[PDB]
């Protein structure tokens, strides 16, 4: 699937059903909702940054070269620009993990529909299933709800293949 | 080895196309590129452009992009720079230099060329008016009486001054020409010879303006 | 038939550059930031010879150890060279303080 | 001193005779500012100072720990293990360096990738 | 775009005085190849430019060891020991790796650092040009350390500006000694209007400004 | 494109034009130059490392166990081996980003030529466009310069397809 | 190769030979052994963590606000949660590098068999080579041992292609 | 003080006249706890707190 769908503004991952009756864009509810739950929890958990406690820390040379100041200075300046870099990495990290998580959900749904349909359809296009037989609106729901049944439409589909075979 | 021969000096009027050629040899021309550089009269060095003989990858400088057109004849291993529109400000001398062809690779202006000066003003060629000088107040008589000739009112830059059949060697301090505000030029060529030899030493300014071939042998006379 | 093909560059640069995914990846062109080039014979700096303290430790030079007394009125030095394990100068039994300071 | 009013005490405790002497002799130092007074008072175990170094022409330097000879070559840099006359940004040789000298990194190699994956034929 | 700032434009030296020329860039000058690119150039006056240090640390085949390119970060330098006489001239930074190639401004060298001893002269116009229409008078300065002597022009005690033009020679190889020839050209009318044409020369070697009157009738 | 081109020593990304007249390796000028500009700027910017200031920092036990020394020691030893590791990561990071940037430029050029040619050619091989019609040297330039025009050669190409169809 | 092999419990990378005589799962010995050597060395080398020396470091306020304690405290607390994060990254890093190393060994073996077989077989399925001719048990060893010879079986294979061509 | 028994000394050394005065005047501070005594003793160069 190398092309995005603008019409699927309800959820991320969706199916474009096409029957003799018509064509629509139906999002998969469980995939989108579960993914949204996981992504949101990642976001809120990443926020936890738990900076070091405010240990009321400051010193200075005290006119006697008490570099505790330049030590404590570096220590705070060195904790930042290190944690900041480290945090930039964690953002970039989580960014990719969300992106590949998305690609994985795509491929999982495509395998779901392949497993149900099997040889009752042709894999054609960028993730499109051309039904040899006619999947009714209900039948389209059954594939979506995971309740599709191969045998009922099997024989009809088989004869159609043999016609073009 | 090192042989980047530039074209001859060129003189034009504003708004006319100019074509400079830098013929190269004595060194492998394996697609090596050529870039062209401009030095305004006694002023900074400004890079103008680069062309890869390997490809047709020209890079004309933002400042001058429309006018400038650059070409290469691999067969003759010669590069060409062409400024379609000319300006009085553009009046300067142009220089060539080798460059590496591949953009991936860096740059090497290893060999440089002979400076083709290009003059651009609305003025036709004029013969110079040579005029002599004299030791009126005897100058530093106890030191060196100074004698000069003034080569003026001429439009092309190249001038060659011979002092006393060129035989005169030390004492001559020919000076750089200055654009007369009306577009002409003025050279001053002076000599410092002790006032002892006023009449014994002959003083002759043998000047020639090569573009107009005004070969003129002028007389220096010690009016005091 | 007339055809047009697409392609990327390839040279003979054995340069190895590591990545997050893979390592020892040979790339066409690369830049190196580290370097290990050192002659090995300690040379000069900006025309300023160093106080090569030969054997005597820095303490000895400062504390005026009798052996290695040659280095007393030596003029300004760009740097100070101390041989590790100073052997000639035992600096006598004792512990210098605020040393690295 | 100005600030180092360091009232110290000896301690009668050491190990075996080192170089024929069992006892110890810890030495001290203090950088001293002009027009400043150093009040030394002791009634034993004191090695008093009689000579001192006047600090002059304060200038960048260090204390090199290596056993190497002197070079007859004015090199822009020196490291305990040798000298460097290049421009690469960082080193792996040694932190201790002199004036002009690339930074120090403990990595074995730092090469940025600027080209394509070289795959001939 | 790249900005090559050359810090020491004017650099008088004395023979055998290692001196340095600093080039500072606006951005880092490394390239995909791997090497930096600041090949220093030298255009000895009257001659075409020449290359010195390839990249940042590579002397050129026909370059004396005296010339040495240096620098690692934006600030690069060029130090020449035993500054000699052919060493004198103009130098430029190298174009940045950015395609905007930038030579920057120039740095000029002097032979030694002596004091000035100029022989001032003036030349009234011959009647030959005094018939063509143009009337010009030349003030001459033969030798001194700098290139400028503020030759100012007084016509009947009235400073004349613009009508003057000054041309300058180079350091005489035998002895660093620049020469000058300020000319002031005017119409015949101004020549006949005012008899008296005093200049004024001013520089270091002269505690007293020297003006040579040179009236119209002598 | 799973094979590198040794003949394309002018620029990274290039096209191998083949006409009835002949065959050559022409690099795409804008792609290579713009990419070189971005990669070079990445390199010089990455160099900026801006180590902490030289805060003239050293202390020692002073014979009174002033561990400020062992503190300041660790602090410098801990800033290194942390920044060094962190820097090794940034190298590795930028390394990949340049590599995938390169792959992206490849795919962008292939889409450019696909968009211009459309059904006037066959996608065959590893990124090769077999023209149904004859793209002249100029026509090859027009595809490269982005000035290719589908209609002129459209009808000729269409009939050729139908001949092999 | 999008499917794992449970029968290949001897080594990671393997071949499923099928002759007229039968079908078996033979692992490639050199690939598995060399890869095992490299992965094991990565593991043991990664273990090296070389924590900072135990510099006998502790101080406290000493009733005079000697924050050396809260400094040295932070310093140790800041070295941890920084090294720990950094170590988590190195684990994740090495993890991927082992995974892509594995994928690379797969593809290298597939190119090995392609190079030997050339047009004496069809690339079909998920990394399966259908021999036009009959590769004997020895012949199957020869492909595995890298000692396969194209010419002997070439002509037989060529005629078979032309039969289905 | 309670703990800051800070026996200090002046130092006769500065730079040029800043705002017409070449000499320097370093100032001090101390947070002081209740029921605590501050023993100031000096015989010169002292700017006492009021
Ligand atoms: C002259 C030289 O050293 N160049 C090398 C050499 O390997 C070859 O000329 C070129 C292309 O293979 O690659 C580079």
């Amino acid at each position: 699937i190398e092309g995005g769908w603008t019409g699927m503004v309800d959820g991320w991952y969706g199916y474009h059903h096409q029957n003799e009756q018509g064509s629509g864009y139906a999002a998969d509810l469980k995939s989108t909702q579960n993914a949204i739950d996981g992504i949101t929890n990642k976001v809120n958990s990443v926020i936890e940054k738990m900076n070091t406690q405010f240990t009321a820390v400051g010193k200075e040379f005290n006119h006697l070269e008490k570099r505790i100041e330049n030590l404590n200075k570096k220590v705070d300046d060195g904790f930042l620009d290190i944690w900041t870099y480290n945090a930039e990495l964690l953002v970039l990290l989580e960014n990719e993990r969300t992106l590949d998580y998305h690609d994985s959900n795509v491929k999982n749904l495509y395998e779901k529909v392949r497993s149900q349909l099997k040889n009752n359809a042709k894999e054609i296009g960028n993730g499109c299933f051309e039904f040899y037989h006619k999947c009714d609106n209900t039948c389209m729901e059954s594939v979506k709800n995971g309740t599709y049944d191969y045998p009922k439409y099997s024989e009809e589909a088989k004869l159609n293949r043999e016609e073009i075979d | 080895q090192v042989q980047l021969v530039q074209s001859g000096a060129e003189v034009k009027k504003p708004g006319a196309s100019v074509k400079v050629s830098c013929k190269a040899s004595g060194y492998s021309f394996s697609s090596y590129g050529i870039s062209w550089v401009r030095q305004a009269p006694g002023q900074g060095l400004e890079w103008m452009g680069w062309i890869s003989a390997y490809n047709g990858n020209t890079n004309y400088a933002q400042k001058l992009q429309g006018r400038v057109t650059m070409t290469t004849d691999t067969s003759t291993s010669t590069a060409y720079m062409e400024l379609r529109s000319l300006r009085s400000d553009d009046t300067a001398v142009f220089y060539c230099a080798r460059d590496r062809p591949h953009i991936l690779t860096g740059f090497d202006f290893d060999y440089w060329g002979q400076g083709t000066l290009v003059t651009v003003s609305s003025a036709s060629t004029k013969g110079p008016s040579v005029f002599p000088l004299a030791p009126s107040s005897k100058s530093t008589s106890g030191g060196t009486a100074a004698l000069g000739c003034l080569v003026k009112d001429y439009f092309p830059e190249p001038v060659t001054v011979s002092w006393n059949s060129g035989a005169l060697t030390s004492g001559v301090h020919t000076f750089p020409a200055v654009l007369q505000s009306s577009g002409l030029y003025s050279l001053s060529s002076v000599v410092t010879v002790p006032s002892s030899s006023l009449g014994t030493q002959t003083y002759i300014c043998n000047v020639n303006h090569k573009p107009s071939n005004t070969k003129v042998d002028k007389r220096v006379e010690p009016k005091s | 038939g007339d055809t047009l093909c697409i392609g990327y560059h390839a040279n003979n640069s054995t340069d190895t550059v590591d990545t997050v995914l893979e390592k020892n990846v040979t790339v066409t062109h690369s830049v190196n930031l580290l370097e290990d080039k050192h002659n090995g014979k300690l040379c000069d700096l900006d025309g300023v010879k160093p106080l090569i303290l030969r054997d005597c430790s820095v303490a000895g030079w400062l504390l005026g150890n009798p052996m290695c007394d040659e280095f007393i009125n030596v003029p300004e030095w760009s740097y100070i060279v101390e041989k590790a394990n100073p052997v000639n100068d035992l600096c006598y039994p004792g512990d210098f303080n605020d040393y690295e300071e | 001193t100005s600030t180092l009013n360091q009232r110290l005490v000896p301690r009668i405790a050491t190990r075996s005779k080192v170089n024929g002497q069992s006892g110890r002799m810890e030495f001290f130092w203090t950088i001293l500012k002009p027009n400043d007074a150093i009040n030394f008072e002791s009634n034993g175990n004191f090695i008093a100072p009689e000579y001192a170094y006047k600090i002059v022409k304060k200038g960048d330097s260090t204390i090199m720990k290596s056993e190497l000879e002197y070079g007859n070559c004015n090199t822009t840099c020196q490291t305990p293990k040798g000298a460097i006359n290049t421009s690469l940004p960082f080193q792996n040789i040694h932190p201790i360096t002199i004036g002009k000298c690339p930074k120090y990194v403990k990595s074995t190699k730092l090469r940025l990738a600027t080209g394509l994956r070289n795959v001939p034929s | 775009d790249v900005v090559m700032t050359q810090s020491p434009v004017s650099l008088p030296v004395t023979l055998g005085q290692p001196a340095s020329i600093s080039c500072r860039s606006s951005q880092g000058l490394v390239y995909i190849d791997g090497n930096t690119y600041l090949n220093w150039f030298q255009q000895r006056p009257g001659q075409s430019p020449r290359r010195l240090i390839y990249n940042v640390f590579t002397r050129d085949s026909g370059v004396p060891d005296r010339f040495s390119g240096s620098g690692s970060g934006t600030d690069f330098t060029l130090k020449i020991t035993t500054v000699e006489a052919e060493d004198v001239g103009v130098y430029y930074c190298m174009q940045g790796t950015h395609w905007p190639y930038t030579f920057g401004q120039g740095t000029k060298l002097e032979i030694k650092r002596t004091v000035a001893a100029p022989s001032v002269f003036i030349f009234p116009p011959s009647d030959e040009q005094l018939k063509s229409g143009t009337a010009s008078v030349v003030c001459l300065l033969n030798n001194f350390y700098p290139r400028e002597a503020k030759v100012q022009w007084k016509v009947d005690n009235a400073l004349q500006s613009g009508n003057s033009q000054e041309s300058v020679t180079e350091q005489d190889s035998k002895d660093s000694t620049y020469s000058l020839s300020s000319t002031l050209t005017l119409s015949k009318a101004d020549y006949e209007k005012h008899k008296v044409y005093a200049c004024e020369v001013t520089h270091q070697g002269l505690s007293s400004p020297v003006t040579k009157s040179f009236n119209r009738g002598e």
